[PDB]
């Protein structure tokens, strides 16, 4: 109820980011949402002696045909101080990636609820474009704690913890995590009784409450689950010089990881110039060296270690017919995690659709595991992806991303 | 007296750490100080300015221009002092409304708010910071110090906050009144509807009302401005728009700058004028800096600046848009990495044309390119109307899924139909997933040495075919490729090809269709001809046979 100090970085002035072009249906949806907001007291109209400007669209999230308001905050985020005062930082926990169930809630709603320092309001603004530009844009900027500003959580911890209080102590085997404005909770129980905890815990921020428009929802994660990809070389009865080519490519690609991999014997059966479809019989020496460089491959890579002060960096390749696989890595061949998908929803027809998701659920495990977002650089043109990605947004963050024009080779070697 | 509603101030401050300005006045005239002196009086008078005493420690330079009517003085404060202090403001003219984006109007009435213009209040605690100083006769007295109580022009925050009160007011009326539309350009409002022309006028004499709560007189006459309107290099009509009059000029000699204003007026009249062409005529301009250089047009340019004079020849018109219909853009190919559209709803009448050209880069491909374009198009279409149009595209759908199934990146194209014009987008060629069985195998190396940039290229084969050439002023790079180049001329229809130079597969996995480099396009040729071609990528150095045998002889 009265207001935390808050203030930039050191030499660093507000955002002045430009509002990039919206349609037509989410301008209305903005319209209206964003005239009940100045009635209920959150947001307020301002004037031109405020420069600052940050992008906002809307998204429709998964299974809800009501509109929710997005506010691109990177910038600001970046710009605004570290709130190491609060706590030196909550300890990112460690077991939340190994519970069976782990659901994630829209609890930003509550942010709304503290005012935010009259002294830095003024960096939160935000403009309704018109179509056409034909009426003036409609300026905003919010009294209270933004949904998707690093700050928000940060101030309203000390409210978080209290409010979760009762819930925690009855519950004391759950998980509960909590990331800008999602809150991801996790525990060991069957499903049923999952959901009936979920339910408990958002009548809690009901009652204190006392409406929330997407509190109702329910992601639901099962990260114990989740599946990692080893390097697997082929078994084959048959080998053809194509075959022994790429397996020595991939087993000199795999030497810049593992240390021990060797070739010498496995590249010695190209011995001449043979026909690229010529089967050829292994070698005694070079069943071993292949049998050995398997039994290499079955542990783990030597030297991995997350590094909290450090960017997580997340790869992407286009595999075809809908799959994708994805690195999340610090330093170059020292993975921290390797993944695969293939159930890209309701995208077969959609590259791009198919891609927004991929990073979507990358993020997700991502936050999950290490509790911050990776940037992602994308198999994709920046044009594509910035005129498309906000249309199969449903996330309430966004991390991070360049652009790869140059195709890998390392694409053939997680295939 | 009837009570006026107040226009609540902005509050200004200059940027931070500075203080105010601190500008010496110029010496000037007997004649012009008293020229100064009248026009202040009258002005303080109107409550504009107010006379100030000695404490202010600001100052701003004032001037007299004259020329205007009976040669009778003028005056110009100049604020580019001030206006450096200033903080910055939110701008909202930075969106101009496209024609192609506004709709049909029965009738548009302007009115003259020029009387607002120069009486909206400043920030009383930044009027300090306006003072200026009129110089005395002779020097005798202390110059006439003064300050400004209104908005003041030159000043950087007084188009901003003129427009951000204007626009305060006019929101109620707008809003109650979804019938019409108001626009503010300079020192007029624009007031367009579809009513019968007495109910228009019955919402003119309202809006004329509703300016009188803030005390805002409007000229009771007809404003001399009617349709067409020329605006921001347009013309207005109440059914149609075009950009306004494009001339090119006969020259025997063409400068830079001639040529710079040729491709304005050429780029200015693409948003209209179907077809037109920059290409020939901006690479005159290449790496050149000296306006008044001489650069003789190519053959290439003159054809260009023919067909753009035909295209040119007679005024072409826009129609504006019907939310009620759907948006369709065509698109078709012109040559040298030109492309132009046109978008439409009703046949034959377009609401906007434009151009796009292929941007700069060592390798690219028709397919890439037509992409580029259809996703600036439909950003451009998402600012004017708000919506992506569908596509008529010169590309065949099987075309498409081919291309996008297999490209190596993500890419997407939204709603589209194929549209049979030639000339058509096409992929010219198409790697094998698979060797090919019955084809005979190239194993290729190249190296060259890095002082010397003598190299050899070459290849051996299952078959016992082999080849090395000696070459000169080469890098290792190009001795890969060229490398590959001969297997592919010394091949059959179909051909294995196994190479270990990553440089080659990156350019060639980008699948360019025309490049930067004579040896790349050499190789694109060649694969165009083949039926059959599977690309196979080994490490250097690692005693791969055949990888080993010809790396030998080409290294040697
Ligand atoms: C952008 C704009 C510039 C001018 C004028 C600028 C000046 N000078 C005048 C108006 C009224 C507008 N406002 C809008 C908004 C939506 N549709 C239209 N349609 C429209 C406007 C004028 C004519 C005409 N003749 C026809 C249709 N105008
Ligand atoms: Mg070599």
């Amino acid at each position: 109820i009265e207001t935390v100090p808050v203030k930039l970085k050191p030499g660093m002035d507000g955002p002045k980011v430009k509002q990039w072009p919206l349609t037509e249906e989410k301008i209305k949806a903005l319209v209206e949402i964003c005239t009940e907001m100045e009635k209920e007291g959150k947001i307020s109209k301002i004037g031109p002696e405020n420069p600052y400007n940050t992008p906002v669209f809307a998204i429709k999230k998964k299974d809800s045909t009501k509109w929710r308001k997005l506010v691109d905050f990177r910038e600001l985020n970046k710009r605004t101080q570290d709130f190491w005062e609060v706590q030196l930082g909550i300890p990112h926990p460690a077991g939340l990636k190994k519970k069976k169930s782990v659901t994630v809630l829209d609890v930003g709603d509550a942010y709304f609820s503290v005012p935010l320092d009259e002294d830095f309001r003024k960096y939160t603004a935000f403009t309704i474009p018109s179509i056409n530009n034909e009426t003036p844009g409609i300026r905003y900027q919010y009294n209270v704690l933004p949904q998707g500003w690093k700050g928000s959580p940060a101030i309203f911890q000390s409210s978080m913890t209290k409010i979760l209080e009762p819930f925690k102590k009855q519950n004391p085997d759950i998980v509960i995590y909590q990331y800008m404005d999602d809150l991801y909770v996790g525990s060991d129980l069957e499903i049923g009784q999952h959901r009936t905890k979920i339910e408990e815990l958002r009548q809690h921020l009901l009652r204190w409450g006392l409406e929330p428009p997407f509190l109702w929802m329910g992601y639901e994660l099962h990260p114990d689950k989740w599946t990692v990809q080893p390097i697997v070389l082929p078994e084959k009865d048959s080998w053809t010089v194509n075959d022994i080519q790429k397996l020595v490519g991939k087993l000199n690609w795999a030497s810049q990881i593992y240390p021990g991999i060797k070739v010498r014997q496995l590249s010695k059966l190209l011995r001449g110039t043979k026909a690229l479809t010529e089967v050829i019989p292994l070698t005694e020496e070079a069943e071993l060296e292949l049998a050995e460089n398997r039994e290499i491959l079955k542990e783990p890579v030597h030297g991995v270690y997350y590094d909290p002060s450090k960017d997580l960096i997340a790869e992407i390749q286009k595999q075809g017919q809908g799959q994708w696989t994805y690195q999340i890595y610090q330093e170059p061949f020292k993975n921290l995690k390797t993944g695969k998908y293939a159930r890209m929803r309701g995208a077969h027809t959609n590259d791009v659709k198919q891609l927004t998701e991929a990073v979507q659920k990358i993020t997700t495990e991502s936050i999950v595991i290490w509790g911050k977002t990776p940037k992602f650089k994308l198999p994709i043109q920046k044009e594509t992806w910035e005129t498309w990605w906000t249309e199969y947004w449903q996330a309430t963050w966004i991390p991070e991303w360049e652009f790869v024009n140059t195709p890998p080779l390392v694409k053939l070697w997680y295939q | 007296m009837v009570p006026i509603s107040p226009i609540e101030t902005v509050p200004v401050k200059l940027k931070p750490g500075m203080d105010g300005p601190k500008v010496k006045q110029w010496p000037l005239t007997e004649e012009k100080i008293k020229a100064l002196v009248e026009i202040c009086t009258e002005m303080e008078k109107e409550g504009k300015i107010s006379k100030i005493g000695p404490e202010n420690p600001y100052n701003t330079p004032v001037f007299a221009i004259k020329k205007k009517d009976s040669t009778k003085w003028r005056k110009l404060v100049d604020f580019r002092e001030l206006n450096k202090r200033t903080q910055d403001f939110w701008e909202v003219q930075l969106g101009i409304p496209h024609p192609a984006g506004l709709k049909k109007k029965k009738s548009v009435t302007v009115l003259d708010v020029g009387d607002a213009y120069f009486s909206v209040p400043l920030d009383e605690d930044f009027r300090k910071y306006t003072a200026f100083t009129i110089p005395s006769i002779n020097n005798e007295t202390p110059g006439i110090r003064y300050q400004y109580n209104v908005l003041p022009q030159g000043w950087k925050g007084s188009p901003a906050i003129f427009q951000s009160s204007m626009t305060k007011i006019l929101e109620p009326f707008a809003a109650q009144n979804p019938d019409i539309v108001i626009y503010q350009y300079m020192d007029d409002l624009y007031v367009g509807s579809d009513l019968e022309i007495g109910q228009h006028r019955t919402k003119i004499e309202e809006l004329r009302q509703h300016l009188l709560r803030w005390g805002l007189t409007t000229p009771d006459k007809k404003h001399q401005k009617e349709p067409p309107f020329l605006w921001m290099g347009y013309e207005l009509h109440p059914d149609k728009w075009t950009v306004q009059p494009i001339v090119l000029p006969e020259k025997d000699s063409w400068t830079v700058n001639d040529i710079q204003k040729l491709v304005g007026k050429l780029n200015w009249a693409s948003q209209i004028y179907p077809g037109i062409k920059v290409r020939q005529l901006s690479k005159l301009l290449r790496g050149t800096k000296a306006l008044t250089e001489v650069i003789p047009l190519t053959e290439e340019a003159e054809l260009e600046l023919a067909e753009n004079r035909e295209i040119l020849k007679e005024p072409v018109h826009g129609v504006y848009y019907d939310p009620s219909k759907d948006l369709i853009a065509e698109i078709q190919k012109q040559g040298q990495g030109q492309w132009t559209y046109q978008i439409y709803q009703e046949p034959f009448k377009n609401l906007k044309t434009g151009k796009y050209a292929r941007m700069r880069g060592a390798h690219t491909n028709d397919v890439k390119q037509l992409t580029e374009a259809v996703q600036k198009i439909t950003t451009e279409s998402i600012v004017i109307w708000g919506k992506t149009p569908k596509f008529k595209l010169p590309i065949q759908k099987e075309t498409w899924e081919t291309w996008w199934t297999e490209y190596w990146q993500a890419t997407w194209i939204p709603e589209w139909e194929f549209v049979n014009t030639p000339p058509l987008v096409k992929l010219w060629y198409q790697l094998e997933k698979e060797p090919i069985v019955g084809a005979e195998t190239f194993y290729v190396d190249g190296a060259a040495n890095r002082e010397t940039k003598l190299g050899k290229a070459g290849y051996v084969t299952n078959k016992g075919r082999q080849k090395v050439v000696p070459l000169t002023n080469t890098t290792n790079q190009k001795t890969e490729l060229q490398a590959i180049y001969l297997a592919l001329q010394d091949s059959g229809l179909e051909v294995n090809i196994v190479t270990d130079s990553q440089y080659a597969l990156g350019i060639i996995q980008a699948q360019p269709d025309k490049s930067e480099s004579e040896l790349v396009n050499q190789i694109i040729e060649q694969l165009i001809k083949k039926e059959k071609v599977y690309l196979a990528w080994v490490p250097a150095h690692k005693g791969i046979g055949g990888n080993e045998q010809v790396d030998k002889l080409v290294s040697a």
